[PDB]
């Protein structure tokens, strides 16, 4: 079958500036009575259907505005955008139309900057949780950039991989930010056999690791 | 200009079978040839197959050998998709794409179709509160956890959609064939613990309603 890849994976943009998509294919789509390349280009809003853009990889549909244009042929295919706006946030992909099963790209997802960092939102349990049986301590992470960020759990100087339960967020309207919360769950007697636990994220903008702690009794 | 009408949302049990349909309107139903999408994963966009409904003609992916056969409506101007043997990787949105030309291809509103052994339960939820008594920040953040609910979504708004502002709502992760939430917002110190807050879950398949002042 004719797999294609895309690169980058996600690349951070701001308003205005010239955006450039890569779709390449491991065959050549180009057949050679019309000279036509059976590629196009989609774009899917988040909560809507996936549209269409750039059809056979250098012509502009009509409904698209003049921003989108597309160039290369055969291996290469360019998707070139002359200036982005607001509305512009969304997820583009790439389908071959030349062979059966049909192919579908990775995914590109443009983002927004930059520079945002938090530092402590450890809660302990509450007296509810115990009465159930369980015990969770939860940790999030808001107003932090970019969204490459590594969580560790400690329990008393010891690493615990198991019951960790992460949850990213999209990108905020708002300061152009995201959210990130783990929880952790354990049952009852475990909780009570250890005094300290330990939240643990390491970030790219710091040179050192954020640590923070808290004790049961 | 062209309408590509859906089902809705279905809550099934694994082994059962699933129909899909997609209406047609403003077009003739044999001249154009209609294919279906799965979205996996929230991005990654996988092919099913596609019907010819004039002459027969029937291809599926290799993914989906034996349990993706496509039907056609001749009569009420519609198409069909059914599922066999649905397991729990089957948990994905699908939609009929109609192919018009090789320009442009329209797109459907997409259904819902998640499966699960699973029971409806009400919403069991819990005040959370920082356990120090003092800090260095001016902003005091609380929450509260939702846990042990059937089926998605769950609203939650903070104390009657007064603090609607610096709200963050967390996806759902299915634990035990139940999902689990959480929401934070940030709280002046001026406040609280003053001025109490509350939690406002809803659930509307249950319709329950509890109130958790923290």
């Amino acid at each position: 079958d004719i797999v294609m890849s895309q690169s980058p994976s996600s690349l951070a943009v701001s308003d205005g500036e010239r955006v450039t998509l890569t779709c390449k294919s491991s065959q050549s789509l180009l057949y050679s009575t019309n000279q036509k390349n059976y590629l196009a280009w989609y774009q899917q809003k988040p909560g809507q259907s996936p549209k269409l853009l750039i059809y056979w990889a250098s012509s502009r549909e009509s409904g698209v505005p003049d921003r989108f244009t597309g160039s290369g042929s055969g291996t290469d295919f360019t998707l070139t955008i002359s200036s982005v706006k607001a509305e512009d946030l969304a997820v583009y992909y790439c389908q071959q139309y030349y062979s059966y099963p049909l192919t579908f790209g990775a995914g590109t997802k443009l983002e927004l900057r930059a520079d945002a960092a938090p530092t402590v939102s450890i809660f302990p349990p509450s007296s509810e949780q115990l009465t159930s049986g369980g015990a969770s301590v939860v940790c999030f992470l808001n107003n932090f950039y970019p969204k490459d960020i590594n969580v560790k759990w400690k329990i008393d100087g010891s690493e615990r991989q198991n019951g960790v339960l992460n949850s990213w967020t999209d990108q905020d309207s708002k300061d152009s930010t995201y959210s990130m919360s783990s929880t952790l769950t354990l049952t009852k007697d475990e909780y009570e056999r250890h005094n300290s636990y330990t939240c643990e994220a390491t970030h790219k903008t710091s040179t050192s690791p954020i640590v923070k702690s808290f004790n049961r009794n | 200009e062209v309408q590509l009408q859906q089902s809705g949302p279905e809550l099934v049990k694994p082994g059962a079978s699933v129909k899909i349909s997609c209406k047609t309107s403003g077009y003739t139903f044999t001249e154009y040839t209609m294919y279906w999408v799965k979205q996996s994963h929230g991005q990654s966009l996988e092919w099913i197959g596609g019907i010819n409904p004039n002459i027969d003609d029937t291809t599926y992916n290799q993914n989906f050998k034996d349990k993706a056969t496509l039907t056609v409506d001749k009569s009420s101007s519609t198409a069909y998709m059914e599922f066999r043997s649905l397991t729990f990787d089957d948990s994905a949105v699908y939609y009929c794409a109609r192919d018009d030309k090789a320009s442009f291809a329209f797109w459907g509103q997409g259904t819902l179709v998640t499966v699960s052994a699973a029971k409806t339960t009400p919403p069991s939820v819990y005040p959370l509160a920082p356990g120090s008594a003092a800090q260095t920040n001016s902003m005091v953040t609380l929450g509260c956890l939702v846990k042990g609910y059937f089926p998605e979504p769950v609203t939650v708004t903070w104390n009657s959609g007064s603090l609607s502002s610096g709200v963050h709502t967390f996806p759902a992760v299915l634990q035990s064939d139940l999902y689990t939430l959480s929401s934070s917002v940030t709280v002046p110190s001026s406040t609280w613990p003053s001025e109490t807050v509350t939690c406002n879950v809803a659930h509307p398949a249950s319709s329950t309603k509890v109130d958790k002042k923290i």
